[PDB]
């Protein structure tokens, strides 16, 4: 969306056992709206004036990557319906006024449009566009054989999606390489941090 | 107007702070509960969420004020239709930090005309609170018809000199009777602010500025008070016979009166 | 018309005047000053009168005797030159501001008691001492009118400078005199009135000093406070049977 | 529908429980020229129908006339013992009728109708009478500081023209008026020359008038603020009922003065000398 980003994962990915969903920049009003709809989420990271003071501790990390919200189980279905019927997904004033949120996926779906990443070699090779983890893993797998296990990579990251690495704990037909499935079915080690430099020497990985 | 429509949309989006931290959604509910028709909008929030509107309001107060008032009316009608039906038009007052518009009666030049300013001074005189006419409802006994009419003057926004006040005859010269209980009236008061005596250059007389208060802004301060008025700065054209001297006087419409000493 | 020729001559004076000798170097004096003042935010210049005489004696002689129209043409020429010198202005400042021209000269000053009635509508230079001042009011320059009945609009009307008004039209082009001034569609400038008193030595024996009303506009406001000795350069003009009040439109002040 | 309102007022007037017909007896007295001031109390209306009470409280200008007309209609059916008076107006009317054989309701009217504030209504200070109570019914209290002498005020004018015999009428519903100059009678219009009619003071209608200023109690006034005043117009039997220096509580109508910004005055309806 133009304010927040969500990531739905299947059952088994990232060490989980049920379908999950992660919303990084959540606000107090949006969370309260979620509570009044049956969603059971869990953030892992004047008397009315006194109530505002209590909310001040709650409203400190809003609009910041520390307000990540994790939804699990069958609540993802109600989350989907709520997001479809929400009134703040589409901006009503500004440059992105009326534009619906963008959907990204590694496999085809109803209404999808096949796209391609731009590759250009200068030795160096440059690839631009929305890079998803399976694309990066496949690229590394190819370059390992092509470059005889010797290359270095510089990764530029989209900051508002770095908190998705927060730990949360039969995929043969998902349409992914078995090595990629094995890699993605691990436990998230990084926290609020993303890879910035990857180096491979003599078929050994030393990430920075 | 397309620009006015865009301003109205953006202001209505700003006011409906529901799925965000519920500040100005709670404020509107509080205003409705307390039976008021003026909302004090801090423009620090507007600048934080939409800087272009904040600057445009600081430099062109008239159209932006009209758009903001209409957006507030729409939001109130959304919250409660009957309350919106009670009041013809809602008012908006501003506060916060203005920047280079924080002036005094001495530094209030003629280049600030039409700009939302915030004047600091000490009151010197206040007039009496006399009523003013906005809408009059007439009735014709012969035809059993109820007539209505709207008035305006030059000392209000959307200024227009309106004549033929209190009509007495219909189209066919039928007698007309005015129903005073059905007409709408509002208060009116005139004040004067003076530059602080401690910050006035020696020898020269202190400067002054005349302000206009209306509705709930009347009887908010007395002579001898340190105040801080916020409102639009405008000229009053003067016409004598068929001639205009060209030396118009300046007035300061007010939308928020705040004391300092308290 | 001759007005266009006069304006072109004033523009040429502004663009081509130079000071210095070829032994050291030449520097354009008024174009550089115009650029510097416009960039600084001060929209005014101080044009001497001997320089204009040296460039074109006829042009100087038409300013000492018919100051109104020639000063207006000089101000328009200054605005055009200032617009062309800083042509690529930053975003938001495309519109060109109006320039005010102030005059100065080294002539011997006159006296208040020497102002005859022949020297009406002529540039004069009178010393004195300021004894009074008024609050800075507002004076309109551009006005727009609108009919009360048919709401026809006649905008961009110009009002002459000084204590002079504008007779409003009678026919609507809707009763007689249906036009009212739109409040927000008016451009105004600063406005002040002073009182100049004859110097303490020029006063004859056994007689009280005489006075004279002054008029100040735009950047000339709030420059002199009561009790200052000044030398005033201005236009003698008029504001019993046939008696008319006379004031002095000030176009230059030299505080002593 | 104002006709329905008038019928409801008549229905209330004829039948009043107490079933002592206070209104009926008083109207009979008025028809007998035994009473002039009739004070309708709003609590009885609240006993019957509070909607009419609210409606009359919102606009006490039309319903006063409605009550007056209802009383005027009910008057003829109570004149039992004819009349025992010697009114100059009645003598003038009688002689004019005798010449006629050979009329506005206000002209043929001598009863003044006033309302009483319901017990629910509460007294208000002078400062508390804002612009939102214009045309409503209010109850102010304060100290009278000045009273003027009673003077006659023209209500309806009665002109006569020499050319014709039809007397002209000119109601006066404004503080100022211009006297008629040319006679508009159809007899003069037929002559193509309007007669120079003159007003006959004998046949005109005059009412007692009094003006007084009411101030604010010093204790109620805030220490910093100065006391404020108010002008009250008193007409009819309510005249000569107050003197300067008396604490009073006045129930009346808040109205503007016309002659967009206007002054205000109070049309008194019931004056009580509280303490
Ligand atoms: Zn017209
Ligand atoms: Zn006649």
């Amino acid at each position: 969306t133009y304010q927040f980003t969500v990531l739905f994962r299947a059952a088994g990915l990232a060490g989980s056992d049920v379908i999950t969903a992660v919303m990084s920049p959540t606000t107090r009003g949006l969370r309260e709206a979620m509570k009044n709809e049956g969603i059971t989420f869990s953030q892992p990271l004047d008397s009315i004036s006194i109530k505002l003071r209590k909310e001040k501790n709650e409203v400190k990390l809003d609009h910041k990557p520390e307000s990540v919200v994790l939804v699990k189980g069958t609540n993802t279905f109600t989350l989907l319906n709520f997001l479809i019927n929400c009134k703040s997904i589409v901006a009503a004033a500004g440059l992105q006024a009326g534009l619906p949120p963008t959907l990204l996926s590694p496999v085809a779906f109803r209404g999808a449009t096949m796209h391609a990443l731009k590759a250009r070699s200068v030795f160096s090779l440059e690839i631009t566009g929305p890079i998803m983890p399976h694309s990066l893993h496949s690229l590394t797998m190819l370059l390992q054989s092509a470059q005889r296990g010797s290359f270095s990579a510089g990764l530029y990251t989209h900051e508002p999606t770095a908190v998705f690495n927060t730990p949360i704990h039969d995929l043969q037909n998902c349409g992914l390489h078995p090595c990629t499935v094995e890699q993605l079915t691990q436990v998230n080690e990084l926290g609020k941090l993303s890879l910035r430099h990857l180096e491979m020497t003599d078929y050994r990985y030393t990430w920075k | 107007d397309h620009e006015l429509r865009e301003a109205q949309r953006e202001y209505l989006d700003f006011l409906d702070d529901d799925q965000d931290q519920g500040l100005y959604h709670g404020k509107v509910r509080d205003m409705i509960g307390s039976n008021e028709h003026r909302l004090i909008v801090n423009l620090n929030d507007v600048r934080r969420k939409n800087d272009k509107r904040a600057n445009l309001m600081l430099n062109d107060a008239f159209a932006e004020t009209i758009a903001f008032q209409r957006a507030l009316k729409d939001l109130v009608a959304s919250i409660d239709a009957t309350y919106a039906k009670q009041f013809e038009e809602f008012s908006v007052g501003f506060e916060g930090s203005f920047g280079s518009k924080h002036v005094s009666p001495r530094t209030l030049t003629a280049s600030l005309l039409g700009s939302l300013v915030c004047v600091e001074g000490i009151v010197t005189k206040c007039s009496l609170v006399r009523p003013k006419v906005m809408r009059s409802v007439h009735y014709c006994p012969a035809t059993k018809k109820t007539l209505e009419r709207k008035y305006s003057d030059l000392t209000s926004l959307e200024a227009f000199p309106s004549s033929s006040i209190y009509p007495t005859k219909d189209e066919e010269n039928n007698p007309l009777e005015t129903e005073y209980g059905l007409s709408t009236y509002k208060d009116h008061q005139t004040l004067s602010i003076q530059e602080m005596p401690e910050k006035a250059p020696a020898g020269q007389l202190p400067r002054s500025v005349d302000i206009i208060a209306d509705d709930d802004l009347v009887d908010k301060c007395k002579p001898g008070d340190r105040v801080q008025i916020v409102g639009i700065y405008r000229c009053l054209p003067s016409k004598q016979g068929g001639f205009t001297s060209g030396t118009f006087r300046t007035i300061l419409l007010a939308n928020n009166i705040k004391l300092m000493s308290k | 018309a001759k007005k266009s020729q006069l304006k072109k001559r004033f523009r040429e004076f502004l663009r081509q005047y130079r000071i210095g000798t070829d032994r050291t170097g030449f520097t354009f004096k008024y174009r550089d000053e115009l650029k510097r003042h416009y960039n600084l935010g001060e929209y005014w210049i101080e044009v001497e009168m001997e320089d204009l005489a040296s460039f074109d004696e006829d042009l100087a002689d038409y300013l000492y005797k018919q100051p109104t129209e020639h000063l207006q043409l000089l101000e328009e020429a200054a605005q055009e030159v200032a617009d062309e010198v800083t042509r690529p202005r930053p975003a938001g400042e495309e519109t060109i501001q109006e320039i005010q021209v102030m005059l100065r000269s080294d002539a011997n000053p006159a006296n208040i008691r020497s102002l005859k009635s022949e020297q009406m509508s002529h540039l004069v230079k009178i010393p004195g001492i300021i004894i009074a001042a008024t609050a800075v009011r507002a004076k309109a320059t551009k006005i727009s009118i609108q009919c009360r009945s048919c709401r026809n609009t006649i905008g961009n009307i110009a009002v002459r400078p000084g204590l002079e008004g504008y007779a409003m039209p009678r026919k609507c082009n809707c009763p007689l005199d249906p036009y009212f001034i739109i409040p927000d569609k008016c451009k105004c400038v600063d406005f002040q009135t002073l009182k100049l008193q004859e110097s303490p030595d020029a006063v004859p024996h056994g007689e009280l000093p005489r006075h004279m009303q002054l008029y100040c506009d735009r950047y000339l406001c709030d420059k002199v406070v009561p009790g200052n000795r000044v030398t005033i350069m201005g236009i003698y003009s008029i504001r019993g049977v046939g008696i008319r009040s006379s004031y002095i439109r000030v176009v230059g002040i030299q505080v002593d | 529908d104002y006709q329905a309102e008038k019928e409801k007022c008549k229905t209330f007037l004829q039948e009043f429980y107490k079933k002592n017909f206070k209104y009926g007896v008083q109207l009979a007295n008025i028809a007998h020229r035994e009473q002039v001031a009739l004070c309708i109390d709003l609590d009885d209306l609240a006993e019957e129908d509070p909607e009419l009470v609210d409606a009359i409280c919102e606009n006490t200008r039309r319903y006063t006339n409605l009550f007056a007309d209802a009383v005027q209609e009910l008057l003829p059916q109570y004149k039992e013992r004819e009349v025992v008076h010697k009114d100059a107006l009645d003598v003038y009317i009688e002689h004019r009728l005798m010449m006629e054989q050979r009329y506005p309701p206000e002209l043929m009217r001598r009863f003044e109708l006033y309302f009483k504030a319901p017990s629910s209504s509460k007294a208000r200070v002078v400062r508390d009478v804002k612009a939102d109570s214009i045309g409503k019914l209010v109850t102010v209290r304060g100290i009278v500081t000045r009273v003027t002498e009673v003077k006659p005020m023209m209500v309806v004018a009665t002109y006569t023209c020499d050319q014709c015999g039809a007397e002209t009428y000119q109601p006066i519903q404004s503080p100022t008026f211009m006297p008629l100059i040319m006679c508009p009678s159809r007899e003069c219009q037929t002559n193509r020359s309007g007669g120079r009619l003159y007003l006959q003071t004998r046949g005109s209608k005059f009412i007692k008038f009094q003006e007084l200023k009411i101030q604010e109690h010093s204790d109620q006034v805030p220490v910093g603020n100065i006391p404020r005043c108010m002008s009250v117009y008193v007409r009819g039997e309510n005249t000569r009922l107050a003197q300067p220096g008396d604490h009073v509580g006045i129930t009346g109508v808040f109205l503007p003065m016309l002659r967009l910004l206007s002054e205000t005055y109070l049309e008194s309806h019931r004056l009580v000398k509280m303490n």
